[PDB]
């Protein structure tokens, strides 16, 4: 719990820019073959993101902030990363949230959960029946409040070197106390960072849960055949949202295909 | 179905005909709106069909006299509707009762619209 | 020469079915029918239009048969009645490079296209 | 003269059937009234200083002295929307009827008869013109020398 | 409200009319029902507990 | 022939850069953009 | 109709709740101005043309 | 002097440009306007 596992190492400041990621339906209205604005949050394009790597002696993972929300581009080859934490305190002294997936389906709760100085989905005894599931996140949890368990599917955590192919793309943001979420799945060739192109972001969920939220942090899956834990192969960028105007193209099916900054 | 009649949807109200539909809305899309900003269609919450939303039929009304000292005969037009409440003769213009038809060609006395006129003859 | 002609329901544009509405816009007096004296007059002047510029003549007069104009041709600016609307091609042209509910409401014009190219 | 009478007829249809902005005299006519019409009903969605733009929710929200108050400044906003419509299309209504009492006279002068005055049927000495219909307005081929 | 040569001379407010058309009213369609849908209303809390 | 050109930015001559009374003029819709196009219009056919 | 025509006299002076009411009755006295301006210039122009 | 600011005579609030005056003015004077009745100019009340 308390102990900083062995593999952590701190990574520098890293910067890269954004071709037109973080664009995502504001409202669930269809339109057909229109040009349409809007005033919400969204990325500016051709941005600084933040960057962050993985490999097994640098384990990434510290504390970011949450002030207008947030932006998630989560390469993977190995469906490396788990979860996202989620509060003020992020401890035991006021309420937070936790949106953990377990490979079966996306559980989430809101609980005073104890804080670790390093928690992390630990899954051992590879020895004999892998199986690549769950098996250090917290140790306590009280006053529960909220739950949700999403559709069924199977996501694995087997170890895969090399470049990515796949990319998973996801939004945060927390409005008058309803945490929308909003994301897709797509291949890629990671070439680069990150793609010059354009795909839009579907919306996912909208909780009504009804509290403050300044700060989060990521949850990655640890194999071992504290400091006892092999670290993984893997990379994520951040954003950070601003309230800027936006144009929004639409086809004759409803699914958007540019956008402009205003 | 084909009725003008009142919606109260999970977060939408409004009045118009219903109608079935071929637009393709997306798993998570409620309704639509037009260019004006204005509603023209919605996903069933209890059943995953995409309605199209006519509005209900609406027109001005305008009669066809000739003058008082002649007679007090009048035909009535209703602008832009086809005959649904009930001598009647569908237009581009609206539906017309009042008044009859001839393939006859004549001098213009009391303009309608769609090149069409009246006047009181025997 | 013409403007598209227009109406608009003041009480249903404002009150879109609402008898609370309705009963406070009374107070206001004749203003709903001053707008649609307006726009009726602004319609009439478009049939108006229409008639001062196309009906110039008092009878219509017939193209011949045999053509013969002394080496002109009026192919072009003559209408084709090959087609279902009796135009010419130039006519053709110039119509093909031109392209609710809220109480608003499109009256048609007086005069045809088939008529002004009668004309 | 009828060869050049006869191929000047035949650029016409090489520039009509190519070019966009040749008729913008009657394309910004169309699209005038169309933006009133849509900004008029895009102004339904305002709320002028209220609760919102709806009144049902604002009769199924408030009581009738408060929602009277609100309900007050929609139509004082609506109204204002109208007179800016019936005002500006009363003006648009003039220009359109200068512009046809001038092709109402240029149809007697050109067409009707042969016109001694510069640059009005057309650039040149006149001779003739012709008059072509068209969607909202009408069209003159003028011949000259 | 007899009849629709009575609408015009309240209109115009004379009891004479000349040849003419005269628009006097407002057609419009009022609803016959009242459509209330809303998604199912399932997943009740167990209160008996 | 012509006229004086004239440009009048709606929002500065009612809010004096105040964003309090700006977004209190959001919601009475259009009705700024409608004001500039007329004059811009104006001073277009001053040039012709 | 307001307690002054400043604005930031009643910016730094009444809430938002107080100024509200009172800000709202400069704009509808300002942008009946503006109205009365355009419309004006619109006629003028015609007589220019 | 000389540059678009904020200010605060005490209490005529406003934003522009503060420069010397080469205009006369009143012993009693406490201010300046113009034909729109907007402050045109002020004294400093600590350095009049």
């Amino acid at each position: 719990q308390c102990v900083n596992l062995r593999t952590r190492t701190q990574l520098p400041p890293a910067y890269t820019n954004s071709f037109t990621r973080g664009v995502y339906y504001p409202d669930k209205v269809f339109r057909s073959s229109v040009l349409h604005s809007t005033q919400d949050l969204f990325l500016p394009f051709f941005s600084n993101v933040t960057w962050f790597h993985a490999i097994h002696k640098r384990f990434d993972n510290p504390v970011l902030p949450f002030n207008d929300g947030v932006y998630f581009a989560s390469t993977e080859k190995s469906n490396i990363i788990r979860g996202w934490i989620f509060g003020t305190t992020l401890d035991s002294k006021t309420q937070s949230l936790l949106i953990v997936n377990n490979a079966t389906n996306v559980v989430i709760k809101v609980c005073e959960f104890q804080f670790c100085n390093d928690p992390f989905l630990g899954v051992y005894y590879h020895k004999n029946n892998k199986s690549w599931m769950e098996s250090g996140v917290y140790s306590s949890a009280n006053n529960c409040t909220f739950e949700y368990v999403s559709q069924p599917f199977l996501m694995d955590l087997e170890g895969k070197q090399g470049n990515f192919k796949n990319l998973r793309e996801f939004v945060f943001k927390n409005i008058d106390g309803y945490f929308k979420i909003y994301s897709k799945h797509t291949p890629i060739n990671l070439v680069r960072d990150l793609p010059q192109g354009f795909s839009a972001l579907e919306p996912l969920v909208d909780l009504p849960i009804g509290i403050n939220i300044t700060r989060f942090q990521t949850l990655l899956a640890l194999h071992r055949s504290s400091s006892g834990w092999t670290a993984g192969a893997a990379a994520y960028y951040v954003g950070y949202l601003q309230p800027r105007t936006f144009l929004l193209k639409y086809n004759e099916n409803g699914t958007i295909t540019d956008a402009v900054d205003c | 179905k084909n009725k003008c009649v009142n919606f109260n949807f999970n977060g939408l109200t409004g009045t118009g005909v219903l109608t079935e539909s071929n637009k393709k809305f997306l798993p998570f899309q409620q309704f639509g709106r037009d260019i004006a900003d204005t509603t023209d269609a919605v996903r069933d919450p209890q059943t995953l069909e995409i309605l199209d939303i006519t509005p209900c039929s609406f027109g001005g009304v305008s009669v066809i006299t000739p003058g008082t000292n002649t007679s007090n005969q009048v035909a009535v037009l209703y602008q832009g509707v086809n005959c649904t409440e009930v001598n009647v003769f569908q237009t581009r213009a609206g539906c017309l009762i009042g008044a009859e038809h001839v393939n006859n060609s004549y001098e213009c006395d009391i303009p309608i619209g769609a090149g069409i006129c009246a006047s009181y003859q025997t | 020469v013409s403007m598209t002609k227009t109406s608009v329901d003041c009480t249903m544009y404002i009150c879109g079915d609402s008898t609370e509405c309705s009963n406070l816009l009374l107070q206001y007096g004749s203003f709903c029918t001053q707008l649609n004296r307006a726009l009726t007059g602004i319609a009439v002047e478009q049939d108006k239009n229409t008639q001062e510029v196309f009906a110039q003549v008092k009878q219509i007069y017939k193209t011949p048969p045999i053509k013969d104009f002394g080496g002109f041709n009026f192919s072009q600016i003559l209408p084709d009645p090959s087609k279902p609307s009796k135009r010419s091609f130039i006519e053709d042209l110039l119509f093909n490079k031109v392209t609710k509910f809220n109480g608003l409401t499109v009256l048609p014009p007086l005069l045809t296209d088939e008529m002004i190219a009668q004309y | 003269i009828a060869n050049q009478f006869n191929s000047a007829i035949g650029k016409i249809q090489d520039s009509l059937s190519s070019t966009a902005s040749a008729l913008g005299k009657l394309q910004n006519v169309v699209n005038q009234n169309a933006q009133a019409l849509n900004t008029l009903v895009k102004q339904l969605s305002s709320n002028f200083g209220a609760i919102s733009s709806v009144l049902n929710d604002i009769l199924s929200r408030l009581d009738p002295p408060e929602a009277e108050v609100q309900i007050d400044r929609l139509i004082t906003g609506r109204l204002q929307s109208l007179q800016t419509y019936v005002t500006q299309q009363l003006i648009r209504a003039a220009e359109i009827r200068a512009s046809a009492n001038l092709a109402a006279t240029k149809m007697s002068e050109c067409v009707l008869g042969q016109s001694k005055r510069v640059d009005f049927c057309g650039k040149g000495y006149h001779l003739m013109s012709f008059p072509q219909s068209a969607p909202h307005g009408v069209v003159f081929l003028h011949v000259t020398y | 409200a007899l009849d629709p040569l009575s609408e015009t001379k309240c209109t115009l407010k004379s009891f004479t009319v000349e040849k003419g058309i005269y628009q006097t009213s407002n057609f419009r369609v009022q609803p016959t029902e009242s459509i209330v849908r809303f998604p199912n209303i399932t997943n009740l809390c167990p209160f008996g507990e």
